[PDB]
């Protein structure tokens, strides 16, 4: 079972195969899995129910396989196609931001986010 | 004539046929056979743009393509079970390797002066062992000279020699008493497994040639 | 091994370097640009 | 000649030692395959060709030992 | 940069494509003043 | 079927060809030496 | 003669050393299987075919070694 | 004489082969323990896997052993 | 006489080499025991009989080496 | 003379042992490739050139070894 | 005479090789002990008996090699 | 005769030294591949360090090889 | 003099045994550094534990060394 | 004379074995350098001089071995 | 004697093999140092002295092997 809930939505809140991108690379959960807690990095996420696959762009969060086979995914915001050009313009602004100043870290996250979006 | 000359002609004739009757007079849609030579084009395009990428990357793209295709065909022709191995005349493959290696060394010296040997200072280190790190970098630099040739050479030589010696053993295994002839097919199957592996490792070695003498050419074309 | 040693090395090498120069010209001028025709044509149909 | 022939048969055995490394080698590649597939549940389409490449290359090093072994043993 | 701040900036970036609803844009707007206090005494209020 | 477009970067392959000539000459001497004991 | 007969028995022994490598290899593949299946308890149906493949290939290097041992033993 | 000597030497050499098998058995058992501690609950699935792995690891050792004996006795 | 007796002593010495692998093996099982028990605090009752089993099997390979050593020494 | 020829063939056998190292090495590079890819699917295109580069360089030591074997055998 | 006494000495030298395995073995046990204890902070009282047991068994293998050396001497 | 034999035997034994260098080289490249997959972006810093590491590991293997040639030819 | 030759040969072989202990010593100390870096705080308990292992690993090598001296003297 | 000269050459060859450990040694240090630097992105200024120290020290044992090899060979 | 002087040179060569173990050992300590420092960022003040201690005894095991080599070699 998968429970995917966000502070403004409830998505998948069983689910056949789920692929999640975590600070440990990528983790896939199918049935029982070891009941770890792993922090989700800014991500492209796929959730598959049967063979049907739905693709989510996930802002990072935390993932926890519960020892009862409940995949708790919580993250700040997301479908993938909806996120998708103007942001590519925005990264140019963000590059400028790296130059001036906390803003560096912010802009670094922005570089990660454009890169991740360009990746898909 | 010379056996070597006759098989070089056979290689030339194999290579011609792949671009003169494989295709349907250059049909845009693409023929099943012509799809093969498209994929070869793309994987060396995308490989040699990746290796010797830079302003010039396509200027040595024909050379890396005919170094692919020569070895790619010569590791199929040399594996026919009654054929004269051009490649297992190691001296031609090794001579070709030394030629490309010297033609990199000369190209590098010409393009990047006598400060070409600054390539063999790879990293900042205290100055009294900067020259040391040139000696035991250059030693390895012309170990690449013989590695590139001997890699391919060993692969081809080992395949034919392995198969023929085991073939000779299994011939005499089936030439003795028939109860050993029964349950004597399993060593033949071992030669079959080796032959399956030898075709695979020959195409893999041909790709490895062309990436490595792209890597040496990367060094020669772009100093560091 | 005598099957890997002829003394005909320079003979071999003559026919060998001839095949290399032949294939180099042959690919470069003939067979490589006829693949590039397929590509450029495909892209021209794509534009129109 | 008896000395040289005995030297061959001993030397053949010596060459056989080289195979041991390849045996461990095959395993190292397959261990990675199993581990990786366990990580993703899904990487396997990408990784399985990589495993085949890996098997062939490791095995090839093994064959070099085998051909030297047979050069002494038979040859 | 706290862990949740790290996620926060990422979320803000994600609202950038332009097809997005007003409520999304509203969730990115904020208005607050962290007014520090001590002892009684009040060090000055300043926007988040 | 076939078409011809000259690729003029055969003069960029001048050190490769030069190396071929040197090794060709050297192999003449090597062949003569191997045909001797 | 005595030298040749000795050489067969010596060379056989030397060959046997090689087999040790394959043994370690086999274990490594199984180790990956156990750990892998532990990490995702439903990976087993995919992974178990892969595991048997890895076993067989690792074992094969051992087989070639043991063949050379028997060739020296009886030749 | 020399031929009989060669039997005793040959046997000795073969004994070296056993070292690998010893390491092998252990590697499988290490994985069993690691696996059990890792899942708490894989144990019923993993136990038949472990037995299989033990047997195969051991088998390579057995081949080394029989060659050792074979050179000694005959 | 002298040669055969000499050979027996040498062969016994060679046989000890086999033991080295069993030593490393035992350690590997025990390391796993320590690591597992430290990971769970609670697996220990299940894991301890497994550990004893693994010890015995690993040890047993070394035992095989020992009996062969005695056989060569004594003849 | 027979001693020289004997020694040549013995020496050949001895050199072959070196190859085992390269076989394990080749496997180690491929193990890294499989693990890296599984840990990040998007890395794959950057990593694949580096992997082949590493394979060759690893292999090269084995080819040096093999060349000594061939120097003894053919020479 | 000479050959047999020589052979005994040679055999003894060879016997040391078995000990190397034990040396590594002991280290692996102790490394594990340190790792476990550093991971848990508190496993140590349960683990320390286990560690001693593992040490002894590893050492015992080395002892077997050593006594065979002594027998040849 | 015996001296000629000895240099050939010694050449064989010396070749074994290469074994370690092959493992060494692979460990450097392995760490490179692992590192780049871990960071996504370390590679610019790490790649010079990796080439340095390759050279030093390889150099040890070349020491083995030159000793082999000093025996064999010399 | 064959016996005297044999003493010297045996001694050389005896050094091989020491190699394992040398690696072993480092492995224990590696664990120490790892543990200490993980906790910052385990260190006061662990440093004694480490020293116990350090000595023990060394002792195996001492046995090998002792056999070398026993051979050398006879 | 012949035996003594032979013993120099044989002794040198045997000595060359030791060098291998130092080769592996350099790699173990460099692996840690790469791994550490990949973990932090920023440890590197401390870690790089530590690594060069580690290289030199690991190498030193190898160099002692190389000295003995030369002493046997030339001396 | 010829045999005795030979045995000194040969025996020395064998003695040199021991150095390999120390080389790998030293590298492991420095690897752990780099790993630890990269793990903590800041442990180093305590840990660097510890690393020198671990280095020292690992090195010492090598020096013992070396000293046996010197004794045989020099006489």
């Amino acid at each position: 079972k998968l429970q995917f809930a966000l502070p403004h939505e409830t998505l998948y809140s069983e689910v056949t195969q789920v692929n999640l991108p975590a600070k440990s690379g990528r983790i896939g959960v199918l049935a029982n899995h070891v009941p770890t807690v792993e922090q989700l990095l800014p991500g492209v996420v796929e959730v598959m129910e049967g063979s049907n696959s739905k693709k989510f762009f996930i802002s990072g969060g935390f993932a926890t396989v519960q020892p009862d086979s409940q995949l708790c995914v919580t993250a700040i915001e997301a479908p993938l196609e909806s996120f998708s050009e103007n942001i590519k313009n925005l990264l140019a602004e963000a590059k400028k931001n790296v130059s001036s100043s906390r803003e560096a870290a912010e802009a670094a996250i922005q570089v990660e986010v454009l890169e991740n979006l360009q990746s898909v | 004539l010379t056996t070597f000359s006759l098989y070089t002609i056979i290689v030339l004739l194999v290579i011609t046929s792949l671009y003169t009757l494989t295709n349907n007079n250059n049909k845009i849609i693409g023929s099943r056979w012509l799809i093969s030579q498209e994929a070869i084009y793309d994987t060396i395009m995308n490989m040699t743009k990746g290796q010797i990428g830079g302003k010039n990357w396509g200027l040595y793209f024909p050379m890396i393509f005919t170094l692919f295709m020569f070895i790619f065909i010569a590791n199929l022709i040399s594996m026919i079970p009654y054929s004269f191995a051009l490649s297992a005349h190691l001296v031609f493959i090794i001579s070709l390797s030394i030629v490309i290696w010297l033609g990199n060394t000369i190209l590098g010296l010409y393009k990047h002066g006598w400060v070409f040997f600054s390539l063999f200072v790879p990293a900042g280190t205290p100055l009294p062992l900067v020259p040391l790190l040139v000696i035991i970098e250059t030693l390895s630099y012309f170990a690449r000279a013989i590695s590139l040739g001997l890699r391919l050479g060993s692969n081809i030589l080992a395949g034919h020699l392995l198969m023929v010696i085991l073939a000779g053993l299994t011939f005499n295994f089936m030439l003795i008493n028939l109860f050993t002839l029964v349950f004597g097919f399993v060593p033949l199957a071992m030669i079959l497994a080796i032959m399956m592996l030898e075709f695979a490792i020959g195409i893999i070695q041909g790709y490895v040639w062309a990436i490595l003498t792209a890597s040496y050419l990367k060094d020669a074309v772009y100093l560091h | 091994m005598p099957q890997l040693v002829p003394f005909y090395f320079m003979n071999q090498l003559t026919y060998g370097f001839l095949l290399m120069i032949t294939l180099l010209i042959l690919f470069s001028q003939f067979f490589l640009p006829m693949i590039l025709r397929l590509y450029v044509s495909r892209l021209f149909i794509s534009k129109l | 000649m008896q000395l040289v022939l005995a030297a061959k048969y001993i030397g053949a055995g010596i060459s056989t030692i080289g195979l041991l490394g390849a045996g461990i080698g095959i395993a190292i590649v397959f261990a990675a395959l199993i581990n990786g597939v366990s990580r993703n549940p899904s990487i396997k389409d990408t990784v399985f060709p990589m495993a085949i490449l890996g098997f062939a290359l490791s095995e090839a090093t093994g064959l070099f030992c085998l051909m030297v072994s047979f050069l002494l043993l038979f040859g | 940069i706290s862990y949740a701040a790290y996620l926060n900036v990422a979320a803000q970036a994600i609202r950038s494509t332009e097809l997005q609803t007003a409520s999304v844009l509203n969730r990115s707007q904020t208005d607050a003043f962290y007014t520090q206090y001590k002892n009684a005494s009040e060090p000055t209020p300043i926007t988040k | 079927m076939l078409k011809r477009f000259p690729t003029p970067i055969l003069k960029v392959y001048w050190p490769f060809f030069v190396a071929g000539a040197a090794v060709y000459y050297g192999m003449s001497k090597a062949a003569d030496l191997s045909s001797n004991t």
